[PDB]
């Protein structure tokens, strides 16, 4: 009856309403690749704009939730904004009541808990976005925590998201198999961008441009994004590798 | 006497030893029969491992 | 003037060794008139004994309040309350009315029956947990008691000796107090038995 | 909550009010007959069952006021809620207006409890109909009212509700006259015993009789008293 | 929206009958047997658990027997989960009565209060009622020992001997033949065990699956001692009455 | 508007509350967990699993601390435990650490979390948490205790029990392996060996999560020079420690 | 009481005394008033005893939850902030005077809070009644950066001058030395300046020196047996 139309349990014990949320985040066809450097965390994501009449600069999916913590969104942009707004509010609040800015771990856990509550309520629809939170914390180092629409999250050595993310997994797996460590041993953050772009080309078979890329880098104690001019320096630097 | 008090891993061994004795008496009808008794009292595979090997 | 000193009266509690003893007076009046010698100040829950001094309305309202809570503990846990958790409980429930505060001094006295260990604690107003293991004094003639109490006492007593000391401390404080001198009760509290002994006292 | 459990029907009805009245039909039978000097409410008890202590088992007649009695038919869960609200109201009248409540006032009050949940959503009406009877202070006029879960009330010279109310009512057409009620208290009492002995039967075990006499005189006639009345009617008949 | 997924859960049927209450009585028939017998010196409450296992600790369990107040305990027959709410409501209510009148709650008052909650839930809110039936053993000064059954609709009925839960009919019929008003607590203990051996919810009745409790005025000075017997004290009485 | 107050959990005509039966299915889809009560400690154990090889399982906890002396472990849904662990810690503080100044008894804590379950099956807009919890602990008034919290809103004490997809088999394992006297050391060795048959992947100490409510550790006390207080009786075992107990099989 | 706190390189020391006062009346000879927000965040309380204890207990719960969400040791600054807000919403009605000292993986800190919500920084903070007296000793003999061996002596000497020049302080000096890399050492009774000198008599009497009107057993050590 309503075991697939609201968030109540079925005879299977599996919530069909929740499953549908994960079947809408891959329909925007945005891939992400996120790697932990030795001093940084770099995340690159697709930014396919097929129109002359959309301004590509304002088409974005990397939202700065703290000054140190970036968030990259795979899935629909209404739900992205709502989850960004809520996350920013909480991160500010944490500074206010605990006297230091919210960790990546706990910010992930907080959105995770709200996602469960949104699938507890039968009239509230969960936010159907996969959120990757990249940072460099001083108590956790370079970190990636990835929350999902259900309310599950875990840490990561590296992670990918999108429909074609299995291909990305193959590259990352080889990289950390050979190195025998959970991060990239590269001490320049710029070259971790260069590496990330290389494996994106390998995985998807797609040759990238500066207007198909959007790059976020968390270094120690600051988060910035590269502009398309800076991303072009990296694309020229692939030829110099 | 301990048919009444049978659940013991210790009383599986009774049935096994009994098999080993009927074996050496060269009758394998009652050895088999007392193999079969041991099997019932170790319906369990959670009886001590040494017993199981035997 | 202050709510506490209108209704006055005194409570002494003293540890023994493998015993405790709490004592009070039965006098309770308003102003200078003594009303009754038919109200005792000491109540009990399981093996903890509570004497409570100060304003009368808040004596009897906290009597019921304490009772209510220790009913919930007894039935829930299926064991009696320990004198040390009766203390935190007394403290918390005083400090909820922070504003319009209670106008009493609860004294907790018992024996933790899982070490045989003697236990006393004091209170005034909104909280404040007074650790002693000698004596606890309370009431408006707390100064008469505190003097008597230090001098008489000697570390460790048998119950037989403890009756003389604690009584003697109550006896001379109560008749140098205007608001005590009608009646007195002394509970000698063993962990095998409780002997309650009414004292004869001179008229104040 | 405000999601309708009472909603208008295309028949000009609400379904649950119709259902409510069938819930009272399945209930036990209460008869009301008023004399010229008494009200008598006798009711069927389900005390046939063994291993039952009737001292601690609820009665089917509960006094709300010193001179106002209430009997009920339908659900027994529902009825107690009406009996509690009625009592609280009765003491309120003494507080602010003085005097106990009139019978008519209580009749209107119980009716207004049913009324509220008929119109509002998120609530179902009760399945309980009452016979409210008694005297007013400084009055020897017997009052016999019936309230029903519709939210309507009506006065009656005699009335019956509960199971086989049609059968008892038909009996009362010939055994009760509008012009002439039972002259004495005793003939009123025996008439109510006589009406119960149709359907209820089965000794004085299941037969109850409560008599209220003018200005707060409530006496309940025990089974022994009832047995005497039953035997006389049986022999005469 | 909101009205879309509601089916009007609590309403009358054409017979007048409340769907959820009818359904509730079925789920109490799933739950184990609980019997109460009122002696002329106490009340015996005896219940057979709806769960037993060799890994289940049943030696600290008191999953059916719960004390509401010092003179009133209940046995439970129905959903344990649902019952837990009413049990702590009862404790609050009894303590509230003690706070305001400085007198112990009569058995009638406490039962009536719980009954009102159950009625209320079908009356408004669309709430399911509590699907439990309790047998209240209680002492009061005025009516002495009082025995009561409550049903999930929210109505209470007095008794002398009664059974709820599984095998209500079978237990009742045996009680009718054996019950007498000259019975003592001693006699009532023996009757309860025998009735449970004929209404057993498997093929065996054991001490470890028996919860047992009395309220006896045999405590000195006319005082009432509630004793909830441990399973090894039940075992002692199991050999006494000759069940084993 | 809102009009969700009609209970989602309701009686069926064949009896039983339908919604919690559904929720119990989800517990037997989840990971397997078990708990053995020894006479000198309690051990609780569960299996760590991952949906990616690039997921870290050292950032993944499925045994969590409620109070220093009482730990919990689940089987069921990940999300539903995630929210409910926080609420368990919170009610432990509000109802016994601000009233009686100490950590609650194991009996007390279990009851309170069963009320949180109960009221998530009462009223609309809330369906149950689809987890069963084993809450092992130690209090000073009843010693060691092992409980099992049901999605029903009830609990049961056990001598040894298991929950999860492989519960039925695991409890038959513990039935012969339990005895009146046991050691905590041997309890661990049983628990790992049983969870060997309920793990289909790796069986390292990095992928097997083990925690004891053994005895106090005064190095986890965080302070010294108070002899009255006793350190955390709970102690989660690091991966290396778990590997030592794997060699002790 | 009075509270000294000494921040130095290796850790932080916090010291306060055990004498309980209720007005000019000395309620207790011994009663410690060093409280634990966290294992590693010890504070001590001055001013009204009940207003310090009641809020270290309450935020003591909050910070424990906070710790259980991060799965890491709580920061020092967290405790201060929790207190600041709580005092401010009553408008300085609560009379908590706390010195919050602590070690954590960020390092040693020492802060103070006043009843109204004011928070100050320092390398040496002092508060309470004997603030004035404790400070005097400190400022001659101190240099920046000291060892715990040097500091515990220094801390301690300052609480003494609260005993002999202020009456609101007295009795034994209790100290908690919270070191980096170690658990915190609550060295209770480091210094006992004074005890009560032993008198010449015992005032132990035979029975009957107390006058008795009757006696009767009242038990609650059983709930009555059959």
């Amino acid at each position: 009856g309503y075991d697939r139309h609201i968030t109540i349990f079925s005879p299977e014990g599996r919530l069909y309403q929740v499953e549908y949320a994960f079947k809408a985040t891959n329909q925007t066809n945005i891939n992400s690749l996120a790697v932990r450097g030795k001093d940084c965390t770099v995340v690159i994501s697709q930014k396919k704009v097929p129109d002359k009449l959309l301004d590509p600069t304002t088409v974005s999916y990397i939202f700065c939730i703290s000054r140190t913590i970036g968030m990259v969104v795979n899935g629909p942009i209404p739900d992205a904004r709502n989850a960004a707004l809520r996350a920013k509010a909480e991160a500010a609040e944490f500074r206010y009541k605990y006297g230091y800015d919210m960790p990546c771990d706990v910010l992930a856990k907080r959105m995770a808990n709200l996602s469960q509550i949104y699938t507890q309520r039968a009239y509230m629809r969960p936010l159907g976005v996969i959120l990757t939170f990249v940072s460099v914390d001083e108590e956790l180092g370079p970190s990636i925590y990835k929350t999902d629409p259900a309310g599950y999250y875990v840490g990561y050595k590296a992670t990918a998201t999108g429909p074609k993310q299995q291909e990305i997994t193959t590259n990352l797996e080889n990289h950390f198999k050979k190195s025998k460590i959970d991060h990239i041993n590269e001490e320049s953050w710029e070259k971790v961008v260069e590496f990330a772009i290389t494996h994106m080309i390998d995985a998807l078979g797609t040759e990238f441009s500066k207007n198909d890329l959007e790059v976020g880098v968390a270094t120690k104690d600051k988060f910035f994004t590269l502009s398309a001019e800076n991303i072009e320096e990296r694309l020229v630097a692939i030829a110099e590798q | 006497e301990f048919k009444k008090l049978d659940d013991k891993p210790s009383l599986v061994d009774v049935h096994l030893l009994e098999s080993k004795v009927y074996h050496k008496l060269r009758n394998l009808a009652k050895s088999k029969a007392s193999l079969t008794a041991a099997r019932t009292a170790a319906n369990s595979i959670y009886c001590p491992t040494q017993t199981v090997a035997e | 003037s202050d709510p506490s000193s209108i209704n006055g009266g005194i409570v002494v509690a003293m540890t023994g060794k493998d015993c405790v003893a709490i004592a009070c007076d039965l006098r309770l009046g308003s102003q200078s008139l003594g009303v009754s010698n038919k109200f005792e100040k000491i109540f009990h829950y399981g093996h903890v004994f509570l004497g409570i001094t100060g304003l009368a309305t808040d004596v009897t309202t906290l009597n019921e309040m304490f009772r209510y809570k220790t009913n919930l503990y007894k039935l829930k846990e299926e064991r009696a309350i320990e004198p040390e958790t009766f203390t935190q409980l007394v403290s918390s429930s005083l400090y909820e009315r922070r504003f319009g505060p209670y106008f009493v001094g609860p004294v907790v006295a018992g024996i933790n029956s899982k070490s045989g260990k003697p236990f006393i604690a004091g209170f005034d107003l909104i909280g404040c947990i007074d650790e002693a293991k000698d004596f606890i004094v309370s009431g408006t003639a707390s100064d008469q008691l505190f003097g008597m109490c230090e001098s008489l006492y000697e570390p460790n007593l048998e119950p037989e000796d403890l009756f003389e000391t604690i009584s003697q401390a109550l006896l001379n404080a109560a008749d140098r107090d205007a608001l005590s001198g009608w009646g007195a009760v002394v509970y000698i509290i063993k962990k095998d038995e409780v002997v309650k002994r009414y004292l004869k006292m001179r008229q104040d | 909550y405000d999601r309708a459990l009472s909603i208008f029907s295309p028949d000009g009805h609400i379904f649950q009010v119709e259902y409510a009245l069938e819930a009272v039909k399945r209930g036990t039978c209460a008869v009301g007959v008023k004399g010229k000097n008494c009200v008598v409410l006798g009711c069927e008890r389900r005390s046939t069952l063994k291993l039952q202590d009737t001292r601690i088992t609820p009665s089917k007649v509960s006094k709300i006021d010193s001179h106002v009695v209430l009997s009920f038919s339908g659900l027994n869960a529902d009825s107690r809620i009406l009996i509690e609200k009625a009592r609280v109201e009765a003491q309120s009248h003494r507080l602010t207006l003085e005097d106990p409540v009139t019978v008519e006032y209580l009749t209107r009050y119980v009716a207004g409890v049913q009324q509220r949940y008929t119109q509002s959503g998120g609530v179902r009406p009760f399945g309980v109909s009452t016979l409210i009877a008694g005297f007013d202070p400084r009055d020897d006029e017997p009052k016999l009212y019936q309230t029903e879960p519709s939210g309507i009330y009506s006065s009656w010279s005699a009335q019956t509700i509960g199971r086989n109310s049609k059968t008892v009512r038909e009996f009362l057409e010939k055994n009760y006259d509008r012009k002439e009620p039972p002259a004495t208290v005793e003939e009123c009492v025996k008439l109510t015993v006589r009406s119960l002995l149709e359907v209820v039967q089965t000794g004085a075990k299941n037969i109850e009789i409560t008599v209220v006499k003018p200005d707060s005189d409530i006496v309940a006639l025990s089974s022994e008293e009832i047995n005497q009345y039953v035997t006389q009617i049986e022999q005469e008949k | 929206g909101s009205r879309r997924y509601d089916s009007r859960t609590t309403i009358f049927s054409p017979e007048g009958r409340l769907y959820q209450v009818e359904y509730a009585l079925e789920s109490i028939s799933h739950a184990g047997t609980a019997i109460g017998i009122m002696a002329s010196d106490g009340i015996v409450l005896a219940a057979e658990r709806k769960v037993t296992s060799t890994l289940l600790e049943q030696d600290t369990s008191t999953e059916k027997l719960y004390k509401l107040n010092d003179k009133i305990a209940v046995a439970v027959a129905g959903l344990t989960a649902d019952a837990e709410i009413l049990i702590n409501t009862a404790r609050i209510h009894a303590q509230n009565y003690l706070k305001t009148y400085n007198e112990d709650i009569p058995v009638e008052i406490l039962v009536r209060r719980l009954s009102d909650i159950k009625q209320g839930y079908t009356q408004h809110g669309g709430l399911r009622p509590f699907g439990v039936s309790f047998i209240y053993a209680g002492y009061d000064d005025r009516y002495g020992y009082q025995l009561y059954t409550s049903n999930p609709s929210g109505n209470y009925t007095g008794w002398k001997a009664i059974s709820v839960g599984a095998n209500t009919s079978a237990a009742q019929t045996l009680l009718q033949m054996d019950y007498k008003d000259d019975m003592k607590v001693d006699d009532a203990i023996e009757l309860a065990l025998k009735t449970l051996s004929k209404t057993t919810d498997s093929s065996a009745l054991t001490y470890d699956r028996l919860e047992f409790a009395t309220i006896r005025k045999g405590a000195n000075d006319g005082e009432v001692y509630q004793k909830i017997f441990k399973p090894q004290e039940i075992k002692d009485i199991l050999v006494k009455t000759g069940i084993t | 508007t809102d009009r969700y107050s009609f209970s989602l959990t309701t009686f069926s005509p064949s009896g039983k509350l339908g919604q919690i039966d559904y929720a119990l299915t989800a517990v037997k889809q989840g990971v397997t967990s078990l708990g053995i009560k020894a006479t000198n400690g309690v051990v609780i154990a569960t299996e760590k699993k991952s949906s990616s090889p690039l997921a870290m399982s050292e950032t993944l906890s499925k045994v969590s601390l409620l109070t220093p002396d009482i730990g919990a472990v689940y089987s069921g849904m990940g999300p539903d435990y995630r929210v409910l662990v926080d609420k368990s810690r919170k009610v432990a503080h509000t109802s016994y650490k601000r009233i009686y100044g100490e950590y609650p008894p194991t009996k007390l804590l279990v009851s309170e979390v069963a009320k949180i379950m109960q009221e998530a099956t009462q009223s609309g807009g809330v369906r149950p948490f689809g987890v069963s919890l084993l809450i092992a602990g130690h209090d000073e008034f009843n010693g060691f205790s092992l409980y099992q919290v049901d999605p029903s809103g009830s609990y049961f004490p056990w001598k040894a029990t298991a929950i999860g997809k492989g519960s039925v088999a695991a409890k038959t394992f513990l039935e012969k392996r339990w005895n009146d006297e046991l050691e905590l050391e041997d309890a661990i060795h049983i628990a790992l060996l049983t969870l060997k048959e309920s793990v289909e992947g790796e069986f390292n100490g990095d992928t097997i999560e083990l925690a004891i409510i053994g005895d106090e550790n005064p190095d986890l006390l965080g302070y010294t020079g108070i002899p009255t207080d006793k350190g955390p009786r709970f102690r989660k075992l690091t991966s290396q420690e778990i590997n030592d107990r794997l060699e002790a099989l | 009481t009075t509270i000294v706190g000494v921040k130095f390189n290796n850790g932080v020391v916090i010291a306060a005394d055990t004498r309980s006062t209720q007005g000019p009346i000395v309620a207790d000879k011994n009663c410690a008033k060093l409280h634990r927000i966290s294992p590693k965040i010890w504070c001590a309380g001055a001013g009204t005893a009940a207003d310090t204890e009641a809020v270290t207990q309450l935020i003591g719960s909050n910070i424990e939850l906070h710790s259980l969400y991060t799965s890491r040791e709580p920061r020092v600054v967290s405790a201060l902030q929790m207190l600041k807000q709580h005092l401010f919403k009553y408008q300085g009605h609560i009379g908590a005077y706390l010195i919050v000292a602590g070690v954590d993986p960020t390092g040693s800190h020492l802060f103070s809070i006043h009843a109204h919500g004011s928070t100050d920084v320092g390398y040496y903070l002092s508060l309470g009644s004997g603030s004035l007296a404790a400070m005097a000793v400190l400022e001659s003999h101190w240099k920046q950066d000291l060892t715990k061996e040097e500091a515990i002596k220094l801390a301690s000497d300052a609480i003494q001058a609260g005993i002999w020049n202020d009456l609101g302080s007295g009795s034994n000096v209790d100290v908690c030395v919270m070191e980096i890399g170690k658990d915190a050492e609550y060295l209770r009774n480091y210094l006992t300046p004074n005890v009560r000198e032993e008198k010449q008599k015992s005032y132990k009497f035979p029975r009957g020196t107390t006058a008795v009107l009757k006696e009767s057993i009242v038990n609650i050590c059983d709930i009555q047996e059959e």
